[PDB]
């Protein structure tokens, strides 16, 4: 038996409602379980027996459906709720056992909070970087919704290669984000070089730092 | 609860035992104990499932053939799997489900890493700008395999602290940075990285400017 979640992702308002879906191939009747994880985290149990809640879950999950179809909601979307979700096959026809088995692709939530703008830290490369061969030169975006795009410069020439992106799980709290971009390149190509620029952009929004190799 | 071991970095090809220890219940009350990993940025993936009353097990239509799952005692559970490649590299969980209830308890996993390459220990850098407030932090550069732990001041500095996931490199190393605010008025903040594959412990106090 195959199980298919759908969508892949989905972004739900604050106060909003959500529902994901999950199909099996064949039918399993009511034995099917919902997992919520978090970022970084094993994941939870929220329904078990497709509308059963586990102890602890918060009556704002439900499930629904019997057979190949089931749903689950979210009625009232919090921060928190920004997880990605998987279902999961609990009964096995051939065997007739009712172990937990297969998954289902997952679905991420994306939760729309409201909007703040990021402020942006550049920080240059420690001194001992560069006896080491290679130079890594981080930018931080602070505390922002929603997603923005960061583009490194150097000496006015947009970088393609040697970037790395990190994001913080969005903020049970505020729903926003913390983000760490870092420029990788060589110490020949960081000496060769003097104007290093970290460009954040939300929208129609952008907020620049900048060092100098000399300055620092 | 319940405790994942036997994880570490192995080469493409190599063979692995894992286990599943079990506190506060037995295997010799009925249960499914379970394997279930995780790569990394995508899915929960079944592996097998087995009944600890009579050891009778259930496996993925992937996995039969190539991973074992056994029950070695009434607290251990393990899981041999063979020939193991790159798309192996994942967090094996073990967890434990009753009969058609989900599974309610989960190990925190093991990580599992298979690569070619050797170990390699962290640098460590400082992270500081070119204020009544300021933000500082520490690189954690050039590693394998995973996990580093990067904590502030012995964990005794709580507000202000953004540690972010860390990223594999092109070259296959990792690295991660965190970061600390603080004002004017705080004492210095000293990050604590250890890279337990490498026995590497570093302390370094970060100093504004």
């Amino acid at each position: 038996i195959v199980m298919t979640q759908t969508p892949a992702s989905v972004e739900a308002a604050v106060g909003g409602t959500v529902a994901i879906k999950c199909q099996a191939s064949q039918s399993i009747r009511s034995y099917l379980a919902w997992y919520q994880q978090k970022p970084g985290q094993p994941p939870k149990l929220l329904i078990y027996e497709a509308s059963k809640l586990a102890s602890g879950v918060p009556s704002r999950f439900s499930g629904s459906g019997s057979g190949t179809q089931f749903t689950l909601t979210i009625s009232g979307v919090e921060c928190d709720d920004a997880a990605t979700y998987y279902c999961q096959r609990n009964y096995d026809s051939y065997s007739g056992a009712y172990y937990p088995n297969g998954f289902g692709g997952g679905t991420e939530v994306v939760v729309k909070g409201d909007p703040v703008a990021p402020s942006v830290l550049i920080f240059p490369p420690a001194a001992d970087q560069v006896a080491t061969g290679t130079v890594t030169i981080v930018c931080v975006a602070n505390k922002y919704f929603p997603d923005v795009t960061v583009t490194w410069e150097v000496d006015g020439t947009t970088q393609t290669t040697g970037i790395e992106n990190s994001k913080t799980p969005q903020n049970s709290a505020d729903c926003t984000y913390n983000l760490s971009s870092t420029l990788t390149l060589t110490s020949t190509q960081y000496n060769s070089h003097k104007e290093y620029t970290c460009k954040v952009t939300q929208g129609t929004t952008s907020v620049v730092q900048s060092f100098n190799r000399g300055d620092c | 609860q319940l405790v994942e071991s036997g994880g570490g970095l192995v080469q493409p090809g190599a063979s692995l035992t894992l286990t599943c220890t079990a506190s506060g219940f037995s295997f010799s009350s009925d249960y499914y104990m379970c394997w279930v990993r995780q790569a990394p940025g995508k899915g929960l993936e079944w592996i097998a499932c087995i009944w600890t009353a009579n050891s009778i097990s259930y496996y993925a239509r992937w996995a039969k053939g190539r991973f074992t799952i056994s029950k070695t005692s009434s607290t251990t559970v393990t899981l041999q799997m063979t020939s193991l490649t790159a798309a192996d590299t994942a967090t094996y969980f073990c967890a434990r489900g009753g009969s058609g209830d989900g599974q309610s308890l989960w190990g925190p996993g093991t990580l599992v890493t298979v690569s070619s390459g050797q170990p390699k220990a962290p640098s460590v850098f400082p992270l500081a700008p070119c204020s009544s407030t300021v933000t500082l932090g520490c690189l954690v550069k050039g590693y394998l395999p995973e996990p580093v732990t990067v904590t502030w001041n012995s964990g005794t500095l709580t507000n202000g602290v953004r540690t972010f996931p860390s990223v594999r490199q092109s070259s296959g190393l990792y690295s991660l940075s965190s970061v600390v605010s603080v004002t004017s008025s705080s004492q210095p903040v000293t990050c604590n990285v250890a890279h337990p594959a490498t026995n590497t412990k570093v302390d370094k106090t970060v100093a504004p400017s």
